[PDB]
């Protein structure tokens, strides 16, 4: 385009660029203010009188879970905000450059991985804590003295704010890139900054996905008393099937909770949920055989078997009989056992 | 006073943020429409009684599937939004947003909201869609989608003209 049209477009771009620069700075100031509020109204208050908070029902462990590493996030954004302010001094102008600041802080934002992976646990805890009158009143007191009105967004909104904020940076940078022409000195750095902050969000997202997988195994095992052998997370990745079955091993018929993981079968006694460990089998040394309805033998202790099958631990050369409540449930278990073996053997190339 | 948590979900293109800014601010649009909408709470009068309506934007989280559900617990009502001039955003109601919302919140009421109503009869918008062999979403099509996903209401609105905008949030409140 000619200079007349190009100049017209250029004025627009610079005007809009300035709007974006101002929102980046303004919302960052707001965000740090929110982080400071959480630190001062809650953590500093608790810290100055630990006994009182514990007495009111808010334990040291509760506080660690609820607020996570929010103070480490604050320290990063104190530095980040100061860096932005320096680039935009004395007030934002369209020629100012911000791209390099984001690039410099890319690695510092790793602190979000812990916070975001913990926040589901935090928000669930807060729901339970607010069922306790003295704790509920204490947290409302913190909100008020911290400057909140009764009509303001509740504490959970503020605890969620880091999740919301980190996902705004790619939006703000997308708009900034849009208003940073190739001839602008900030152009290469803003392009790079956009990709950097998208990568940060993706890293956080995937860390949460990974932590959720591990926690699913950890939380299940934590409900099992008298565990023996390696931890689930050490050899498994996921629960494939769980259910209650009747178990016979040349003795009484016993109700047992069964858990099939990749690489492992575990069975437990349910406590009168919580369980008591009874046994485990590496599926690599596990074999299964059908049992025809109406039959019986030594392993079933002479009991008539229906909707049942046999499990064989070839390492110990020990057998026991399983019985499901229906034919459908039996089929579900044998399908799953075959599927676990097939996938395991497939991974083995 | 009754506190209501309203969460707004949908594709990036639907203007979730504009819609929330337009509803909560005076003299919208002004000079520049912000990217950021902070969590917002205000007393709203509906059918005589005042309610504390809390508004939660989700803009920026559309590509991060494990971060989005952190917003969902204890939600009282969802606005699932699509742009009336983006067939892609419409399909994502069925393919993405409704399944996800229902998975985490099985019993929470949903209002299906068609945004950018002002552009449905915009000549340039129609022309550009036609270049891609597309057309805007019609009111009957929106009704069909609302029926399909079991929305309690289907409502169309424009953040820019504010036509239908007040009704969206009145009905969100009424749904609770």
């Amino acid at each position: 385009p000619g200079p007349c049209a190009a100049a017209r477009e250029s004025e627009r771009q610079l005007r809009l660029r300035l709007c974006v620069l101002n929102e980046i700075l303004g919302t960052e100031r707001d965000y740090v203010g929110t982080l400071r509020f959480l630190q001062s109204a809650f953590l500093h208050r608790i810290r100055q009188n630990v006994a009182d908070s514990v007495e009111k029902g808010l334990t040291e462990e509760n506080v660690k879970v609820l607020f996570s590493n929010i103070e480490d996030i604050l320290e990063v954004h104190k530095d980040f905000l100061a860096a932005l302010e320096y680039c935009l001094h004395p007030e934002p102008q369209s020629q100012h450059e911000l791209g390099n600041v984001f690039l410099k802080f890319k690695d510092k934002f790793c602190v979000y991985e812990e916070y975001c992976s913990n926040h589901e646990k935090a928000l669930r805890l807060l729901v339970e804590l607010n069922k306790i009158p003295t704790v509920r009143a204490f947290l409302l007191s913190c909100m008020l003295l911290g400057g909140r009105k009764t009509t303001d967004i509740p504490l959970e909104g503020y605890l969620l704010s880091p999740i919301q904020r980190i996902c705004k940076y790619p939006l703000l940078l997308k708009e900034l890139a849009k208003r940073t022409p190739g001839k602008h000195p900030d152009h290469p750095a803003v392009q790079s900054a956009l990709q950097a902050m998208k990568t940060v969000c993706s890293n956080i997202n995937e860390t949460k996905r990974q932590m959720e997988k591990l926690e699913a195994l950890e939380q299940l095992q934590s409900h099992i008393e008298g565990w023996e052998g390696s931890n689930l997370t050490d050899i498994c990745t996921q629960l494939l099937l769980q259910g209650t079955l009747l178990k016979i091993s040349a003795g009484n018929i016993q109700e047992r909770a069964f858990f099939l993981f990749d690489n492992l079968l575990v069975y437990c006694k349910r406590k009168s949920s919580l369980y008591i460990f009874r046994g485990r089998i590496n599926t690599e040394v596990m074999e299964v055989e059908n049992v025809e309805d109406g039959t019986a033998d030594y392993h079933s202790n002479g009991y008539t078997v229906t909707n049942g099958w046999k499990i064989h631990n070839t390492a110990k050369n020990k057998w026991f009989v399983c019985m499901a409540k229906t034919a459908e449930e039996k089929q579900k278990w044998l399908d799953a056992i075959i599927r676990e073996r097939e996938q395991r053997e497939s991974l083995k190339l | 006073m009754q506190a209501i948590k309203c969460v707004v979900v949908g594709d990036v293109a639907v203007g979730k943020t504009c819609l929330l800014i337009s509803y909560t601010t005076n003299a919208f649009p002004g000079e520049y429409i912000p990217t950021v909408f902070d969590n917002y709470s205000a007393n709203v009068m509906v059918d005589g009684k005042p309610v504390n309506l809390g508004l939660w934007d989700t803009a920026g989280q559309e590509d991060y599937d494990r971060l989005r559900p952190l917003s969902y617990p204890q939600t009282d009502v969802f606005l699932i939004c699509f742009s009336l001039v983006s067939p892609a955003s419409f399909e994502n109601v069925r393919a993405k947003w409704y399944p996800e919302v229902r998975h985490h919140c099985p019993n929470t009421p949903i209002i299906l909201v068609g945004t950018k109503l002002d552009l449905r009869d915009d000549k340039d918008t129609i022309e550009k869609l036609k270049e891609k062999k597309l057309t805007p979403i019609t009111y009957p099509q929106g009704l069909a989608m609302a029926k399909e996903i079991g929305a309690v209401k289907y409502l169309e609105c424009s953040a820019l003209t504010q036509r239908g905008l007040k009704t969206v949030f009145d009905e969100a409140i009424r749904a609770v």
